[PDB]
């Protein structure tokens, strides 16, 4: 491998430079219909997915996996990864979800799509939780990588994935020790961060279910790439 | 799969 | 509150003594299996297990200090996560088999007798294999189960108290790992490995919850009133 | 709610 040789400072710089760009929404003069808001979200997700693959390939250890393992991990965590990115962008905008710099939504916009307010409330709760925890960008890129490797690990090669997961854990602890936190505060914060991933998984399952209902309704056009990512969960 | 082409490219 | 005034060793002993019993199944081995009977065994067992889980949650430090509304909400969110991690724990020494009860040992081939149940079985089997490889200790198990109870519903002042208890359970897990001779690097790593598994238990519960609502709409399986209330709490 | 009753019993 090559990720196991990296120092924790090198691991951070590798992940920071691997960050995908912030894409703009295709929006403008639209009070949102239920079909227009979901169109923006799915269109943004489809274009964000293209950058996620290049980001995943730049995650230390992901290139060492077989093509099928890479597909399986991405097929399981893609919506989690999009959501934790949305949650991260929305930190400095309390009560608002920054889907894009030109697409800032609150929970009232969630009422424009049935079943969306519940997902909105959960996303806002995670974002406020990151705000209270004072989540740093160095920590965020570690959590996003952990989601990628961990979410599909339970469906030799897995021994390497767990070895890379240990490395990112070491990197998280290094970041907290570098910030002046005590040893007790280090494992406490590590525990607080990883327990949020359980809820990110929960929101993904709720959102994955909501996306399936949009398909059977077929009012919202879904890209073939998006349909294939969706068919991998059911 | 489309995901296959994206990972390889 | 008293959960904060507890040392790590006192926290472990309190959780261990609060452990619910291992209930048996109403399983007649001379009854041929059917999709209605196997699901009837899993739901009947879960219904009797819920009664003990309610009294186990009261003995969890910090849970009693919460309002009854918060208690109802946390149990409605995590009751299947807790049932599953318990099932996974009991089945740790039975590879390829899920020990729902001492008289109810099932493999994935029996899960095919119920539609959509194989996918949940394999995830439960993989979780049990993961605990076996990690050599999960009983002291660590009662902590993870208590973490699930307090953490699964915390996102829907009382919330600050819940996180104060959660941090104490983390101090407990680290205390156990330091006591077992692990280095500080190994301590953080195992702590991370254990908490990352809760993400999969959450995933299994989400899937099991959806499959349960599927059983309700077909109504070939009789569901107890307590089980139907827990099911309507997620949707 | 049944859960509410069992929690206060
Ligand atoms: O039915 N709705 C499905 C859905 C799809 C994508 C997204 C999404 C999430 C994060 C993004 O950066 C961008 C987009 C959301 Cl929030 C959804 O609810
Ligand atoms: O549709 N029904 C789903 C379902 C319900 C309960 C249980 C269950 C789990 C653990 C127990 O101790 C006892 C029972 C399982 Cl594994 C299920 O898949």
């Amino acid at each position: 491998s090559l990720a196991l040789s990296l120092t924790a400072d090198q691991m951070v710089s590798a992940l920071l430079d691997a960050e995908p760009p912030i894409l703009y929404s295709e929006y403008p003069t639209r009070p949102f219909s239920e079909a227009s808001m979901m169109g923006l979200l799915t269109n943004l997700a489809d274009r964000e997915l293209v950058h996620m693959i290049n980001w995943a390939k730049r995650v230390p250890g992901f290139v060492d996996l077989t093509l099928h393992d890479q597909v399986h991990l991405l097929e399981c965590a893609w919506l989690e990864i999009l959501m934790i990115g949305l949650v991260w962008r929305s930190m400095e905008h309390p009560g608002k979800l920054l889907f894009a710099p030109n697409l800032l939504l609150d929970r009232n916009q969630g009422k424009c799509v049935e079943g969306m307010v519940e997902i909105f409330d959960m996303l806002l709760a995670t974002s406020s939780r990151f705000r209270m925890m004072n989540l740093q960008g160095e920590e965020f890129v570690c959590l996003k990588s952990i989601i990628l490797l961990n979410s599909g690990v339970y469906t030799e090669e897995k021994d390497h994935i767990h070895r890379v997961l240990d490395k990112i854990t070491d990197t998280l602890i290094h970041l907290m020790a570098k910030a002046g936190l005590t040893l007790q505060q280090q494992h406490q914060r590590l525990a607080q961060l990883l327990l949020i991933l359980s809820h990110i998984r929960h929101m993904s399952n709720k959102g994955m279910e909501h996306l399936y209902s949009m398909k059977c309704k077929n009012v919202v056009p879904l890209s073939d790439l998006l349909l294939e990512m969706l068919d991998a969960h059911r | 799969k489309i995901l296959h082409r994206l990972l390889q490219d």
